[PDB]
RNA sequence: UUGGCACCUCGAUGUCGGCUCAUCGCAUCCUGGGGCUGUAGUCGGUCCCAAGGGUUGGGCUGUUCGCCCAUUAAAGCGGUACGCGAGCUGGGUUCAGAACGUCGUGAGACAGUUCGGUCCCUAUCCGUCGUGGGCGUAGGAAAUUUGAGAGGAGCUGUCCUUAGUACGAGAGGACCGGGAUGGACAUACCUCUGGUGUACCAGUUGUCGUGCCAACGGCAUAGCUGGGUAGCUAUGUGUGGACGGGAUAAGUGCUGAAAGCAUCUAAGCAUGAAGCCCCCCUCAAGAUGAGAUUUCCCAACUUCGGUUAUAAGAUCCCUCAAAGAUGAUGAGGUUAAUAGGUUCGAGGUGGAAGCAUGGUGACAUGUGGAGCUGACGAAUACUAAUCGAUCGAAGACUUAAU
């Protein structure tokens, strides 16, 4: 359950470690927002360099939030950290080398390169 | 269960006095609502009176207080041991029940329903 | 907060229709023959 | 079509086909009977009454609902059935294809049946503004005194009064509501069960109503 | 009977392949998943964590370090996309709920065998 | 709106913002339907019909306003004492303190700033939200109902297909028709995920006690800490706004004269909106117009009922909860499973006490998924619903069919 003013780790080699959220993306009175929705976000710490700097305004799809999220089949997954993907607006990751563990929900989102990029599918 | 006006260790500790009173005394006048409550805990104590073994007396033991009761003959005993020696073997056939409420008028200072509960 | 008006002798009496108690609950006891509280000891004699 | 009487045992939970979890609600639905026939020449429509559960016959000095009385017993009578505990009828059935004295089967329903569940809810007595219509609460802190009370009732001199249906507190609950479009998952004929998909009103051991959906 | 029903409705679906474990143990559960190719099995070994309320509405959860995040996965006890749960080793816990073990990491997070 | 006037109010009609809760208008912000276009399509522009629903969260200011940051189908404009302080706040403003600039010889002053500065009230009436009693509804009752009326809901995005087939130098790129999924909102519910859970289980500190060891009790926020059943719950699980008819608005017409032509109009016949009526949900015969159906009860005195007391049915009183402020509602009162107890479980806790063994000892292992266990499931009259009382019909006239 990701709402604004909510800190998130960033699980890539972007440049950005970590983000605030401006807005969860959706629609009117859209308040939270799980695996696989996208938010916008402002980045509060950078590493020197990367294509990602301190301040900028970046699209993000969440990764492995620790509210988890239910399955059809009754299973829930749930993690330890919240975190985040930086998107290019085609759904496509910024940086090359994505980090952590990644929920299989994504693979419904079209998100594939950042499905594919994971050490692990859960 | 009820709160009889009463914080939770108030009523715990009113209430195992008042189980220790009906065993002492085998007949109490009280308030409905508490005899109505004080059943249940003076039952469970026969119940554990009527099994004998050492961990019952030990798990009785954390209810009744202790009270002194003066035979005749000045022969003396403890509640827990007229509750395991005495009231156990009166109702040894017996599989439940063991008091009866027999309700009174109100009375003055209030218009609280005074009750005896007594044994069976 | 406060009344506006006095309270006529009529509008008074009228909610005070149903300020009033009940009969008691009573039963001629079986073995004394004086009235007793249903589901009460009798007092006069002591029976059930 | 196809109305049954019921009440509710409680939720579960199935596995589905391809495995996936449905919440369930269990109905028992036994001794449905058919006691009248309502038609259009003699009550201006067509029903069915249905009775459901089992009174104990007449006794004298009977204290209490659990006894069928003098006119419950002849009107089940009349019929040839057992008095029963709650009396509905229905609608959306043919008359013609149900006989007065016959018995409303749990089977008459088919999994995937898509039906409409009435009940009364939960009742929660007295309530405030807040639970009871789901308002917005005042500030906890910064010198507020104004929590839960409800805000303000309408209007200055223009108006001098309070519209109706103001929203304000009151008893909660216990309403007729129906819930539309849930469909049964399975029957079990040899419990009378119906297993409903998802949750309907009112406490456990109540009272359903289950019929084909008017939509 | 008006009691059993909700057993007697449901007991058609309780497994009685499942093997004995205990909150502490580690085991691996096999689980099927779907993609769009075919049914691949997929393996999640865990500490168990925690277990519930009986019936078909059980539910188990394990909890692994994955790539240095914990994740944790909770399961129906008789859901039939789980194809078989190995008790890999056995744990001495004191507890019915290992919530403490989510402040841990590394060896501080042991537990002995047995 | 800024004003003008001085008509109500100075033996008081609290003035700005914000919060809470709304309600109405339409000169319509979005969504629905149209005409015209310098409308090729997607985009627009302008005007017409339409008030059903909807109409964001932040930064800065006391701010309204405004600018900005991100959204959105859209972030509408106004009235209601610039709605709402006996509903809340009290940042601005308008007492007493102090200070700056400035003016004054001065006391002091400024709608110039700056820091600080008591927000009272137990609801009589109407009104409103919930709940009872009385009488009525021409006999007395139990249940099932019709629906005159009334309230509620009414929003909308994106993607795929048609389809890149449709306009087309191109760039771009469908109307309609068909599916699939959301946002917000509303309801019901506790199976799941969690929250709580002060008479559930366990660990632990200090101190006092039950003579002592061991085991337990009191107190220290429930002493604290780790879990947690029922109930109650959302952030959790389902469901809903689906169709589809009738009449219309703007509009589009067909036939057709006034006016041997033309013409949507005069006569006549179509078609046409998220809007109107119905459809859907809920309440409802105090609907004094008091309705309907099924069933139950049915005498014996009268000296003429202005009649007892009883039937059918209720209640008093008592055991209770799925219900409850209290009435009420519903489960029951011995020909009985209503509550307690007892026994058996589910769930929770996690391995009791006493012994035995090992260790120097803190402790550990075994006996043994042990012991305990509010509210949940079942059985069982052991205890309490043991005696009894009260209320409650005999069915009015007229007329017509009979
Ligand atoms: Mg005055």
């Amino acid at each position: 359950m990701i709402q604004q003013e909510t800190r998130l780790k960033v699980a890539d080699n972007s440049g950005a470690r970590e983000v605030l959220t401006i807005k969860v993306l959706g629609g009117s009175g859209r308040k939270t927002a799980n695996i696989g929705d996208v938010i916008v976000c402002t980045v509060k710490n950078a590493t020197p360099g990367g294509v990602v700097k301190k301040g900028d305004v970046v699209k993000a799809v969440i990764v492995r939030t620790k509210s988890g999220v239910r399955r059809n089949d009754g299973s829930y997954i749930k993690f330890d950290e919240n975190a985040c993907v930086i998107i290019r607006d085609d759904k496509g990751p910024r940086g090359t080398r994505i980090f952590g563990p990644v929920a299989r929900e994504l693979r419904e989102g079209n998100f594939m390169k950042i499905v594919s990029l994971a050490p692990e599918v859960l | 269960y009820r709160k009889l006006g009463r914080t939770s260790d108030q009523r715990k500790a009113m209430l195992r006095d008042l189980a220790t009173s009906l065993i002492i005394s085998e007949r109490i006048e009280t308030t409905e609502a508490r005899a109505k409550e004080v059943r249940s805990v003076v039952e469970k104590l026969i119940t554990l009176g009527k099994k004998g073994d050492l961990a019952s007396r030990r798990n009785a033991a954390k209810t009744l207080r202790n009270v002194e009761i003066l035979n005749e003959d000045e022969t003396t005993q403890t509640a827990l041991q007229k509750l395991f020696g005495e009231i156990a073997e009166r109702y040894t056939e017996r599989q439940g029940g063991y008091t009866r409420i027999l309700k009174q008028g109100p009375r003055r200072g209030d218009g609280a329903e005074s009750v005896i509960i007594e044994l069976v | 907060a406060v009344p506006k008006r006095r309270t006529s002798k009529t509008r008074k009496n009228k909610r005070r229709t149903h300020f009033k108690i009940s009969v008691p609950g009573m039963t001629e006891c079986p073995n004394c023959g004086e009235y007793k509280l249903s589901h009460r000891v009798c007092k006069n004699c002591g029976s059930y | 079509t196809k109305g049954i009487l019921g009440r509710k045992i409680g939720m579960t939970q199935v596995f589905g086909e391809n495995g996936e979890l449905i919440p369930v609600t269990v109905v028992e639905a036994k001794e449905n009977v058919v006691l009248q026939k309502k038609t259009v020449e003699v009550d201006g429509y067509n029903a069915i009454q249905v009775g459901f559960e089992d009174k104990k016959a007449y006794k004298k000095d009977a204290k209490s609902n659990k006894y069928a009385n003098k006119p419950a017993e002849g009107h089940a009578k009349k019929a040839d059935a057992a008095p029963k505990r709650f009396i509905r009828e229905f609608r959306n059935v043919d008359v013609d294809a149900y006989e007065v004295g016959q018995e409303v089967s749990v089977d008459t329903f088919v999994a995937g049946d898509v039906i409409d569940v009435t009940g009364v809810s939960k009742g929660k007595g007295f309530q405030g503004a807040i639970k009871r219509h789901g308002q917005s609460r005042g500030p906890m802190s910064h010198g507020s005194h104004f929590h839960r009370a409800p805000g303000s009732v309408g209007m200055a001199s223009d108006a001098s009064r309070v519209f109706k249906g103001q929203k304000m507190p009151g008893r909660m609950g216990g309403n007729t509501v129906t819930v539309q479009n849930l469909e049964v998952v399975q029957v079990d004929t040899e419990n009378k069960v119906i297993l409903v998909k998802g949750n309907v009103p009112g406490p456990k051991k109540g009272l359903v109503e289950i019929r084909t959906s008017i939509k | 009977t008006n009691h059993k029903l909700i057993e007697a409705v449901t007991k058609s679906q309780l497994r009685t392949d499942l093997p004995s474990f205990r909150p502490g143990d580690t085991l691996r559960v096999h689980v099927r998943i779907i993609e769009g190719t075919r049914e691949r099995i997929q393996v999640f070994e865990g500490v168990v964590i925690k277990r519930r309320g009986g019936g078909v509405s059980e539910t188990f959860t394990v909890r692994k370090i994955s790539s240095g995040v914990g994740v944790e996965r909770t399961f129906p006890l008789h859901t039939p996309k789980i194809e078989k749960i190995e008790v890999k080793r056995r744990g001495k816990v004191r507890r019915a709920k290992l919530y403490y073990l989510r402040s841990l990491r590394g060896k501080a997070a042991r537990i002995q065998e047995i």
